[PDB]
């Protein structure tokens, strides 16, 4: 409120910073996932071995 | 997974996940993570004659 | 319009307006706009700012 259209490029930019990081915190915790999933299948595998 | 290292030794693996200050989410203590952090690509520019 | 730049920046274009002397229409407090204020008129001369 009365932000003065001065600093709001700068929170415009602190926005999409942090926009950024949770999209790369998403994409890891999905690949994080994805390994789960992939050793899971290993390790049934090798008990059925 | 559990392996059994062949030099007659066992051990657990694990997978790790890094909560550092780029993906915590609402810090509880410092408030120093996500937020609070700026890393902005540039600053308020103005093009002047 | 929206314009993210290629280095991972985004900002805000806007496009300007100029009030400057001849487009106020009754200046609120200095009484100097197009209107309201005294024209030179002579043959062989020009005002500049």
């Amino acid at each position: 409120v009365g932000m003065g259209a001065a600093a709001l490029d700068a929170l415009i930019s602190g926005v999409d910073a942090a926009l950024t990081d949770m999209t790369s915190a998403a994409a890891s915790l999905g690949s994080i996932s994805s390994r789960i999933d992939l050793q899971s299948e290993f390790v049934n595998k090798l008990s059925d071995s | 997974s559990f392996v059994r290292d062949g030099s007659g030794s066992v051990a657990v693996k694990k997978v790790d996940y890094s909560l550092n200050a780029n993906s915590v989410l609402f810090d509880t203590v410092g408030d120093t993570g996500i937020l609070d952090k700026v890393y902005n690509v540039s600053q308020a520019s103005v093009t002047l004659t």
